[PDB]
């Protein structure tokens, strides 16, 4: 009922590769073949 | 980061459009033929109020030596913190080009 | 006042490290464990800060928090050579706008490296056409001995 | 990637300093008279419950080269995924550099 | 009528806007933030997502 903040708590180990016309389209093939193409990565350093 | 008490599990149903906190590495070549590989690591503390470590590589390489160096980079970052080192969870890919290729690999961190 | 934690940033805070590492990803997070932000994730930020976010020293932060951060940074593995990273915040005299963060990273002195990221700020604020209040910041320099790290940033957080 | 039903809609007043999750390109140049281009797309799907994807591209050359290949990245992201594509929304911008410039481009994803 | 996405997971955009502008800068940097102004969002903080 009321949003607590917090953490993240589950950390996936992901891995793909592909082909692709251009860099992106290739970095995006590897992600979907990575199992995680239809979501918006925010990188994190 | 892997904040502390999280868990490692396998990827979850994530919603689509999601916008996903996660540290990857990714190596992109044009090259045919050439072997490219990304890997990707998690220190995982025996004391279990202190963080995980993610490390991540990519380079011109088999997806055995990239996964190698990625473990010895969390290892190092151990050290470093001078903190117990309870396993490391490592995961890498190859590609061979054929074209224009690209190995990625990632850890994502979500909620449950 | 509550799920502030949900809201924007109050708070910033400028730090900056330098670090030797056997690779560049650990010179990196030795630069970031020397600042003191080492055990949080960092979420790389353009330069802008909330309305009167107030400056603070680096908090107590929980590990792995998500921190918002604007940052430079540079690596070096030519032995002896020197290497800089700056971070500078610009407060407005009008309270309803922004501030401004820059960063600045080279191979040259800790003190020019704040001068430039001093300048760069100032130059924010009149390309904008804003009257400044004042600007805040720190520098980094490292003497490379093998592999290192400078590192300079400002980090968003809540008080 | 953008949520799937998200609208495009004229950038919104932000509030100042506010956190804006956003996919850029950008390119920056110091060679006098130099030409650079930078320019997005965003390809909407037929199928209502699926993502849009957004591409970015930047380059030397002008901005009708620049929004033809963002726009045919986007075409491609939709046939590596096997969906129907509804249509796609592409901006692009050039820049002719005097002695420094950067031209950018966006698809600034926000609340409604 | 603020939000951190970084917090908020749970609490996702519903709006697109495409914008694009280019400017000349003294320094890298102050190009680049000079293009976002151009833009219309060189007074945010940007979250690039990928
Ligand atoms: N699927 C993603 N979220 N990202 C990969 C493609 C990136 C296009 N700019
Ligand atoms: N301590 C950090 N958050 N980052 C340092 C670099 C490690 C990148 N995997």
């Amino acid at each position: 009922l009321h949003a607590y903040f917090k953490l993240p708590n589950t950390v996936s180990l992901v891995a793909g590769s592909s082909e692709g016309e251009t860099p992106l389209n290739a970095f995006d093939g590897a992600l979907l073949n990575a199992g995680i193409g239809n979501v918006a990565l925010i990188r994190i350093s | 980061i892997m904040p502390p008490e999280a868990e490692i599990v396998p990827l979850p149903k994530l919603p689509m459009g999601a916008l996903v906190p996660t540290a990857y590495g990714y190596i992109i070549s044009d090259v045919p033929g050439e072997t490219i590989s990304a890997a990707i690591s998690v220190a995982i503390p025996k004391d279990k109020s202190l963080c995980g470590l993610i490390m991540e590589y990519e380079g011109k390489c088999s997806k055995k030596e990239a996964e190698k160096t990625v473990r010895e980079m969390a290892k190092i970052g151990f050290e470093m913190r001078g903190w117990e080192l309870d396993r490391i969870e490592s995961i890498a890919v190859e590609h061979t080009v054929e074209k224009l290729g690209c190995a990625f690999a990632a850890a994502a961190l979500w909620y449950k | 006042p509550l799920h502030a934690y949900f809201k924007l940033p109050n708070t910033v805070s400028l730090v900056a490290g330098s670090s030797e590492g056997e690779t560049p990803l650990n010179a990196f997070d030795g630069a970031l464990l020397n600042a003191g932000i080492g055990n949080v994730a960092l979420i790389r930020i353009s330069s802008i800060m909330p309305p009167e976010a107030e400056i603070v020293p680096l908090p107590k932060l929980p590990m792995g928090a998500l921190v918002p951060t604007a940052y430079g940074y540079i690596i070096s593995d030519v032995p002896g050579e020197t290497i800089s990273a700056a971070i500078s915040v610009a407060i407005p005299k009008d309270k309803s706008l922004c501030g401004l963060i820059m960063e600045y990273e080279g191979k040259c002195s800790k003190k020019e490296a704040e001068k430039t990221v001093r300048e760069m700020a100032k130059i924010g604020f009149e390309m904008r056409g804003w009257e400044l209040d004042r600007i805040e910041s720190i520098a980094v320099e490292h003497t490379v001995e093998k592999l290192g790290c400078a590192f300079a940033a400002a980090a968003l957080w809540y008080k």
